């Protein structure tokens, strides 16, 4: 979602946190818009 | 003089096919298009090319659309 | 390559031109003359750029003009440090920044 | 001559360990059952170009084919990459040789490395100026033509060469046919069975059958209709259409 | 043999070193403060000692004063596109340090040539060598200078009465890659005592995480240094130090 | 302040080679094409050539196309010209010249336009 | 949400437009995620 | 390719000697007494 890896332990160990930060910024709300889409699917297929 | 603008042949194409141990042979449609800018049957549902056209009719196994369906048969 | 007159005389104060032809290829279609002054036991020093520009410290009284294949150079108001040779030159196609037969100014 | 290419042009995409999965990646892999060339050697060896990587296949029985030479203009001007194995050591250089009309073997360096039957697949491929070489060697019975089959290629040599290369040539052992593709930027769907190892491969640029296996992720598609993003007709030509101003300027 | 050279080479023609299965401490590079410009854009220079890359490879050349600043991704100017053009997503760092005192002659080292005419801009990491006569304009350049054209390299004029925007500047860049292929350059690194079944913190050749490690069946090939799972996530490592 | 000097004077004997040196300093040396420019005793001036102590380019007069070798060493700024295979009407005194502009003005003609700075004389009398 | 502060008024009062427009940017783009789950649990309420 | 806002045509005749003396810092009779070109002259001049 515009992070340079999947992987938060690569950020954290090699880039500072002035952008550390914001690489977390987008890949905590690329994970919250993906888990809001599941919780969704998972709310309607209870449903049914 | 006036000119009507409309977009060309677009259309979300689709292939049909059974299983992959009764057969290899496979079809595939152009829906909601004619394809003249590409045994095709065309319908409402667009064109089918790969199958063939039978006035049977039969019990439908695979839905395609527009009431005609296709199968696998002798 | 180029034609000067070989020396011209004037008075003080006068207004004097030395013409100088190249062709039809050099000063007939470039505007990249050359005018030089030289005195004797001396280097030569540049007196007019580009047909009729003047570098700088150079004085006014030196101007610069061409007519179709001869560039001109006038003096006006001749002085005494006026006696000295002028050359002129001409891009001649190749190399380079070379000059006519040299003209030595004498004020009588 | 021209041959076929069924099954033959895979390797291993990357280094990562996996086991019973179907992994789908893009990468630089040598089309299904497409046309490439034939040379034979008998009673022939020409410069090839060296676009997107080479996939190579020798069929040999006393080991002919022993050199290969890869670089732009072969004339010891640039720099080239020479690789020779005989029969007991091999020889990888990169400095600049004189070549002569026509290099073979008789029965500025800054790199150097010293160390039918029998069908050996190599692939050669430019990443970034890294020069990566993997190969397979296999055991076969055949003179004819090349066996039918799947057989993936390790990984084996990634040299920082860092020099541009554009042709290349072979080396034969004069006193053994083989066949040379070309790379495309295809995406393979393998199958990594309990032992990791390549057991199968769906390359799904050649008919919709594959592409429904790439869109279900599984070398077996049920009964059923499916399909991906819908395929678009391009534009011909471009019409530039401008008033025909009468009004001019009065410059006359 | 790069900082303690008695001699560099030119702007285009930077000397490139490739470095493979080394240490390096960097606390030489901090201390040190004869350095006038240390950036570092890729990896910030603190956490440098803890980490490992593949491979790297050091760019070393000698500029302007005023061309300093061009070494930057994203960077537009004459050595920034016709001497060295640097990457957007460039891993690395830069040092540069003023040597007036010793790239310059009494009279005016030209010993320096930097290309200054060319029709096309540079690619990332790119070294063109290209002595052939730039063509200004529509006339041909048939091996002929003059005008409209011109020679593709121009000279420095490096004397000690110039200002500190025309002194010579020694530029270095440290350019890292990370691929599959197994870790050989960085920071020492002391590799700590090995303990099995135990939730612990453990450290592979930069991959940091905390789990529990156990011995394992699986065959890896002898390029397969880690192996990942379906959500990308390290499921086996092999051990850097023994097979 | 360009300063320029020119090497001592010279006897030489006819169809032999003579050199000349130009040593340059107070300015940017190597940013000039620097030309020859001869004048025989009480004649007109006489240029030969100019070179480019950058990329050693250089060019010569079809006139002294063949006879002249111009050379410089820009480690000590300094120019050189040689002409082999001597004559009579190659007495004369020579001298180098500096030029106005730099050859940054990329266009600005450089450096066909003329020497600001000349040296001071070199006679070379090439006489038996 | 990656904002200085919750309250809109201090975030106008105290930065300049350069920068007050990316906070405000922030602030309702996580006020319209919340919005979106809000009216999401609402609809599958009201369904049920 | 490039359309401009307004043209001005200045129109004359000169002698054989002023057609050098037309162009920005230009010295001379003409170029001083009777039509001076400015020094950021944007346009063209065409003599026949
Ligand atoms: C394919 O496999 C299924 C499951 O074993 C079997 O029922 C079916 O008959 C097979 N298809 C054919 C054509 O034999
Ligand atoms: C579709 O194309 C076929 C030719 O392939 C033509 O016979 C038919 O009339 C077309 N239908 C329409 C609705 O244009
Ligand atoms: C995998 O490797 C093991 C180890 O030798 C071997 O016994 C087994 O036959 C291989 N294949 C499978 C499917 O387990």
């Amino acid at each position: 979602f515009g992070a340079i890896s999947s992987v938060l332990n690569d950020i954290l160990s090699r880039l500072d946190p002035p952008e550390a930060e914001v690489q977390i910024d987008r890949l905590i709300t690329g994970r919250l818009q993906s888990l809001q889409t599941y919780v969704t699917q998972q709310l309607i297929r209870a449903a049914e | 003089e006036i000119l009507d603008i409309t977009p060309c042949s677009f259309g979300g194409v689709s292939v049909i096919t059974p299983g992959t141990n009764t057969s290899n042979q496979v079809a595939v449609l152009y829906q909601d298009v004619n394809c003249t800018e590409v045994n095709v049957f065309q319908t409402r549902a667009g064109c089918l090319i790969g199958a063939e056209h039978v006035n049977n009719s039969y019990e439908c196994d695979i839905p395609i659309g527009a009431g005609i369906c296709a199968s696998y048969q002798t | 390559a180029l034609t000067q007159p070989a020396s011209v005389s004037g008075s003080p104060g006068q207004s004097i031109t030395i013409s100088c032809t190249g062709t039809s290829s050099d000063v007939g279609s470039y505007n990249l003359v050359s005018w030089y002054q030289q005195h004797p036991g001396k280097a030569p020093k540049l007196m007019i750029y580009e047909g009729s520009k003047r570098p700088s410290g150079v004085s006014n009284r030196f101007s610069g003009s061409k007519s179709g294949n001869t560039a001109s150079l006038t003096i006006s108001g001749l002085q005494a440090e006026d006696e000295a040779d002028y050359y002129c030159c001409s891009y001649a196609g190749s190399s380079t920044l070379v000059f006519g037969g040299g003209t030595k100014l004498t004020v009588l | 001559a021209y041959t076929n290419s069924f099954t033959r042009g895979v390797y291993y995409p990357d280094k990562v360990f996996r086991s019973s999965v179907l992994h789908s990646t893009q990468d630089l892999f040598l089309p299904f059952f497409s046309n490439v060339t034939w040379f034979h050697a008998i009673h022939d060896n020409p410069v090839l170009p060296f676009n997107d990587g080479v996939y190579f296949a020798s069929t040999e029985k006393s080991n002919i084919i022993r050199g290969w030479i890869f670089g732009t203009t072969l004339d010891s001007k640039t720099q080239s990459l020479l690789i020779v194995n005989n029969a007991t050591n091999v020889v990888i250089k990169v400095c600049e040789f004189q070549f002569c009309n026509d290099p073979f073997l008789g029965v500025n360096c800054t790199f150097e490395y010293v160390s039918f039957k029998n069908l050996r697949e190599f692939v050669f491929k430019n990443i970034d100026g890294y020069f990566k070489i993997y190969s397979k060697h296999t055991p076969i019975n055949l003179v004819r033509d090349l066996p039918q089959g799947f057989s993936a290629l390790e990984p084996l040599v990634d040299l920082p060469i860092g020099i541009n290369i554009t042709r290349f040539q072979t080396l034969l052992a004069l006193h053994a046919a083989y066949y040379v593709g070309y790379l495309q930027p295809r995406t393979f769907l393998l199958k990594y069975n309990e032992n990791g190892t390549i057991t199968d491969a769906v390359d799904c640029a050649l008919d919709p059958l594959s592409e429904t296996k790439c869109t279900l992720k599984s070398f077996t598609v049920e009964k059923g209709i499916y399909q991906t993003s819908n395929f678009r007709v391009q534009p011909t030509e471009s019409i530039v259409r401008f008033p025909n101003i009468t009004n001019l300027c009065p410059f006359g | 043999e790069v900082f303690n050279a008695t001699r560099f080479a030119s702007v285009y023609a930077w000397n490139r070193k490739r470095i493979s299965n080394c240490v390096a401490d960097y606390s030489v590079l901090y201390n040190s403060a004869s350095f006038s410009t240390f950036k570092c854009y890729g990896v910030s220079p603190t956490k440098l000692n803890d980490l490992c890359f593949t491979n790297v490879y050091a760019d070393s050349f000698v500029i302007r004063g005023d061309e300093v600043r061009q070494i930057a991704p994203g960077q537009t100017g004459k050595i920034a596109d016709y001497n060295y053009k640097l990457p957007d997503d460039f891993t690395g760092c830069v040092i540069a340090w003023n040597s007036n005192n010793l790239d310059s002659k009494v009279g005016g080292n030209y010993n320096y040539l930097y290309r200054l005419f060319r029709k096309s801009n540079l690619k990332p990491f790119e070294r063109d060598i290209s002595t052939e006569i730039y063509q200004a304009g529509s006339t041909p350049c048939n091996g002929v200078e003059g005008f409209n054209c011109y020679f593709p390299l121009q000279s420095y004029g490096f004397q000690p009465t110039n200002g500190v925007g025309y002194q010579p500047y020694r530029v270095v860049v440290l350019s890292f890659e990370l691929l599959h292929a197994p870790a050989t350059v960085c920071g020492p690194k002391k590799s700590t005592n090995l303990v099995k079944n135990k939730c612990v913190n453990f450290n592979f050749n930069g991959l940091t995480g905390t789990g529990v490690l156990t011995e394992s069946n699986k065959k890896f090939l002898p390029f397969q240094q880690f192996g990942r799972d379906i959500a990308d996530t390290t499921d086996a490592v092999r051990d850097p130090q023994t097979l | 302040q360009v300063q320029l000097v020119q090497s001592g004077a010279e006897v030489k004997k006819p169809g032999a080679s003579v050199k000349v040196s130009c040593k340059a300093s107070g300015y940017t040396f190597t940013g000039y094409y620097m030309h020859w420019v001869r004048q025989a005793p009480g004649q007109g001036l006489e240029w030969m050539g100019w070179i480019s102590p950058v990329s050693g380019g250089t060019n010569y007069a079809q006139k002294f196309q063949g006879r002249v070798t111009m050379t410089r060493d820009t480690s000590i700024s300094t120019a050189y010209m040689e002409l082999s295979r001597l004559r009579s009407d190659d007495t004369a005194v020579y001298y180098c010249a500096r030029a106005p502009l730099f050859p940054t003005g990329v266009l600005a003609g450089d450096y066909y336009y003329y020497g600001m700075d000349v040296w001071g004389q070199g006679t070379t009398v090439t006489v038996s």
